[PDB]
């Protein structure tokens, strides 16, 4: 998610 | 134990499948079989000098899958193979390993967030489910001490978490340590000496530099030295004595950035860069394989 950057 | 820092898979527009490896002692990266599944968001872990490559999800352009497998590399073939999958997908695993055998904990499976955890027995080649943990989590580190397994913070589906639990395998029960100081979901956590270090990670507004550490003994948690990198989804090891975290995001870029920490002169220090920049990634060392390429 966003810790992904995704 | 081993020799080498391997790198599998990870995030750049799309989840990869690459398997790379450096060695400290030279600074050479080494390219490997690429996985047989690109996947992000997965951890490594080294039982008998095989890899083994757990969970994560493949995020491609042909759809999204969270993955149940389990696959293990061998540095003397430079080959992968398939083993017996997980009773179910987890994307943003954790993993230890207790006394040669294989714990996956927690994960994602779409918008589910899971509280189950599963313990690998390599020579049955066999997943068999045990005691949840008390608390669902996702992005959750987790590292083994003194064989005890923890999980540190993670995502619940709703908050970000500073708390962590500790699971005793003889009477398969977790229960809740001290919480760290910080919120940190997809932090890098690992051990280093009595110590429970968890690295980075996002508290839900920012990617952290900083890194606190767990005295088992003492029961609480103290922070170090930050990294010179903000960074969330960073791969986590040790080798020889030293904390090495690789890659993650910033909230601005993909990481290429490898950090080395000493505990003798609490210091962050810029080490090597990987090949490219790239979030999500399994990290482990062992022995170095025979017919690589090397990456100029």
């Amino acid at each position: 998610w966003r810790q992904d950057i995704d | 134990v081993g020799r080498l820092i391997y790198t599998a898979g990870g995030y750049f527009r799309q989840s990869l499948s690459y398997l790379e490896a450096y060695n400290p002692s030279n600074g050479s990266w080494l390219r490997l079989a690429d996985l047989q599944v690109p996947r992000s968001g997965l951890a490594g872990c080294v039982v008998g000098g095989l890899l083994y490559a757990v969970g994560g999800r493949n995020n491609s352009p042909d759809g999204n899958t969270d993955s149940s497998a389990l696959d293990c590399y061998n540095p003397m073939t430079n080959q992968w193979s398939p083993c017996a999958s997980m009773s179910v997908p987890r994307n943003r695993i954790g993993v230890g390993v207790i006394d040669g055998h294989i714990y996956a904990v927690g994960g994602s499976h779409g918008c589910i967030h899971h509280s189950s955890v599963e313990r690998y027995e390599p020579e049955r080649d066999e997943w068999h489910l045990v005691a949840p943990m008390l608390t669902r989590r996702i992005g959750v580190g987790v590292a083994v001490l003194n064989r005890l397994l923890y999980a540190v913070g993670g995502f619940d589906g709703t908050n970000r978490l500073n708390s962590a639990e500790c699971y005793y395998p003889e009477r398969n029960e977790w229960r809740m340590i001290t919480p760290m100081n910080t919120i940190r979901s997809g932090a890098g956590v690992c051990v280093l000496h009595n110590c429970i270090y968890a690295a980075g990670g996002y508290d839900g507004q920012d990617q952290l530099n900083s890194v606190e550490r767990y005295d088992v003994e003492t029961e609480t948690w103290t922070f170090v030295a930050p990294m010179r990198h903000h960074r969330s989804a960073l791969g986590i090891t040790v080798h020889q004595g030293k904390i090495y975290v690789l890659g993650g995001y910033d909230g601005h870029t993909f990481l290429d950035s490898v950090e080395c920490y000493d505990p003798d002169s609490d210091t962050w220090s810029e080490v090597t860069r990987m090949t490219s920049g790239r979030s999500g990634v399994g990290v482990a060392v062992t022995m170095e394989p025979c017919r690589k390429q090397i990456d100029q």
